[PDB]
RNA sequence: GUUUACCAAAAACAUCACCUCUAGCAUUACUAGUAUUAGAGGCAAUGCCUGCCCAGUGACACCAGUUUAACGGCCGCGGUAUU
RNA sequence: AGAGUUAAAUUAUAACUAAGCUGUAAAAAGCCCUAGUUAAAAUAAAAUAACCCACGAAAGUGACUCUAAUAAUCCUGACACACGAUAGCUAGGACCCAAACUGGGAUUAGAUACCCCACUAUGCCUAGCCCUAAACCCAAAUAGUUACAUAACAAAACUA
């Protein structure tokens, strides 16, 4: 989790003139101290986008959006962590996410270079959609943990038999 | 107009209701019977599958756990 | 101009009047809050009588108060005017003169709706 | 798990669980505790349930009235669908 | 979605005063620990504005304040994922008022109804389920056209 301090004097007003000459009280007044959440959001977006971007200029290329939905979707995260209940903005956040996870798809397959950057930048972690959704139930399940016990029985077994296969062939041929 | 086969659904479904009020314990035993029976027919697939592959026993550690008798 | 506290003080003398203005002011800044401005609304007889901390009151005083404070802290100053038994009623709103009005450019007159039915010939 | 040591070991008892009642409190029990506690009991884990009755008898309410997961109760005779 | 707040009622509860009060097309039963006025927490619900047509994907949302906040440089898309009115279920808390059930009173040939009184589950809060509605604006989503042209009715006809 990042810190945008609580003296960051808001983006507005970060480049005009003269600012740091002023009196400590208007200083506070433009202070993230004072300000909204929406504030320390423009804030965290900026620094994001010059951290992990080239351009931070071009808003229209597929990796500025992907920033900007990672830092809307971190703010979500923030909001349904604090509220349990609320189901509008958990839609928002699973929503947001698969967009997200759409761009990156289109990234990966126009970009390469840029997607492994952002991937490696962000903290996102690419996972590939597999065949076949189907809903995993208790007998599935069940069954499936048993075929696959079964199967690693199977072929340990097969392994000790070669282990005594080749014990007793060497001992008899030695002498 | 329309309603003549709404009022049909109306009717059979009241009816129906009624039936399943009237049956519910014979309707439960059988309900019961069934989900038996689907917990064997389970068994007997896993038995099968272990048994195709030529062990013996089950593998180690398996308890084949009660999936539809599940205490409702 | 940020928040706007009005206060609804319990109707008394000048001195104990003052004492419980400073005292809220001083429990503003401790919350974080700048003090912008302290407004007067004279005394009144209240709209309707006002039952608070096992008092029924008729009359009171009326003030502003305008402030820049962090968001977090409202909750906090609102907790402390509730015990406060001096206080009638406390309530913060965002300023008025935040908001700014957009420009009524008229009244664009709506035609009577049409098209609502088919051509048909009854 | 318990029981008739010496004719009965059990389907009896207890029991987790669930329920009723009774208590607002200090230096020997309960308890150096305080109603999510402590006593008096019923019933027997779990699951689906636990229907109707306060006239009698109790017990609360010192009389009215309330109580059945308190003691306990929970019906007939005649005539009818060709039979 | 959170947290805080309460104007109008209403009620526990007293204080006077009155013998009735309540209830219907009409009565009965009920209540007189009742009624009118003067005081009043909690709970629940949110006149007027609204002849407005906003917000939300839908369900939904119209007392006040603040915090947080309403995806996508915007094509379609599941059995995958997340929601989903009322009722209902489990556990704890609340209870003004309403009220399935049930018990009284009428009605009626009967009346396990409509009408009257009383009271419960339930409506409320917390947490978890349940996943259905005439969830219908019975009109799929996205782009367009007003050309050809009336089965009937309805919300005019059509292209991809
Ligand atoms: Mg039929
Ligand atoms: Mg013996
Ligand atoms: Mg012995
Ligand atoms: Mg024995
Ligand atoms: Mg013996
Ligand atoms: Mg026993
Ligand atoms: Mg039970
Ligand atoms: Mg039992
Ligand atoms: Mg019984
Ligand atoms: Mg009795
Ligand atoms: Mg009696
Ligand atoms: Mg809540
Ligand atoms: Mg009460
Ligand atoms: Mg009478
Ligand atoms: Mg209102
Ligand atoms: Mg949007
Ligand atoms: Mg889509
Ligand atoms: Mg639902
Ligand atoms: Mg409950
Ligand atoms: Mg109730
Ligand atoms: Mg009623
Ligand atoms: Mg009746
Ligand atoms: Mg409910
Ligand atoms: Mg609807
Ligand atoms: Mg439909
Ligand atoms: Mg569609």
């Amino acid at each position: 989790q990042d810190d945008p301090p609580p003296s960051m004097l808001l983006l507005d007003y970060q480049n005009v003139p003269g600012i740091h000459k002023v009196d400590d009280v208007v200083k506070r007044l433009l202070s993230l101290e004072m300000a909204n959440q929406k504030e320390k959001l423009k804030i965290k977006k900026m620094q994001l986008m010059n951290k992990v971007l080239e351009n931070p200029e071009d808003t229209s290329s597929l990796e500025a959006r992907i920033v900007a939905l990672t830092v809307k979707i971190r703010n979500y995260e923030e909001h349904m962590q604090k509220h349990r209940k609320d189901k509008a903005h958990k839609r928002f956040l699973l929503m947001s996410i698969d967009q997200r996870k759409k761009m990156l798809k289109n990234l990966r397959e126009t970009n390469y270079a840029v997607f492994e950057k952002i991937c490696k930048e962000l903290g996102i972690e690419y996972t590939f959609p597999p065949p076949y959704h189907r809903k995993a139930h208790r007998r599935w399940v069940t069954k499936k943990a048993l075929c696959t016990q079964v199967f690693r029985e199977v072929q340990k077994l097969k392994k000790q038999k070669r282990a005594l296969r080749a014990a007793a062939v060497a001992a008899h041929k030695q002498g | 107009k329309n309603i003549l086969k709404i009022r049909r659904r109306k009717m059979n479904h009241h009816k129906y209701r009624k039936l399943v009020k009237r049956t519910r314990f014979l309707r439960r035993k059988v309900r019961e019977g069934r989900l038996r029976q689907k917990q064997v027919k389970f068994e007997r697939d896993l038995k099968r599958i272990w048994q195709k592959a030529g062990l013996k026993e089950a593998p180690a550690g398996w308890q084949t756990p009660k999936i539809y008798l599940k205490n409702q | 101009p940020r928040y706007e506290l009005a206060l609804i003080l319990k109707a008394m003398q000048r001195p104990e009047t003052a004492a419980a203005l400073k005292r809220t002011l001083e429990a503003l800044m401790d919350r974080g809050a700048v003090v912008r401005n302290l407004e007067n609304l004279g005394e009144r007889m209240l709209p309707y009588k006002i039952s608070a901390h096992n008092q029924r009151h008729s009359r009171g005083g009326y003030f502003l108060v305008d402030f820049y404070a962090p968001a977090t802290t409202v909750e906090s100053m609102m907790e402390h005017l509730s015990r406060d038994i001096d206080v009638i009623r406390p309530n913060i709103v965002k300023h008025p003169l935040t908001q700014e009005v957009k420009e009524c450019e008229g009244i664009v007159p709506v035609p009577l709706e049409e098209k609502l039915y088919s051509t048909k010939k009854r």
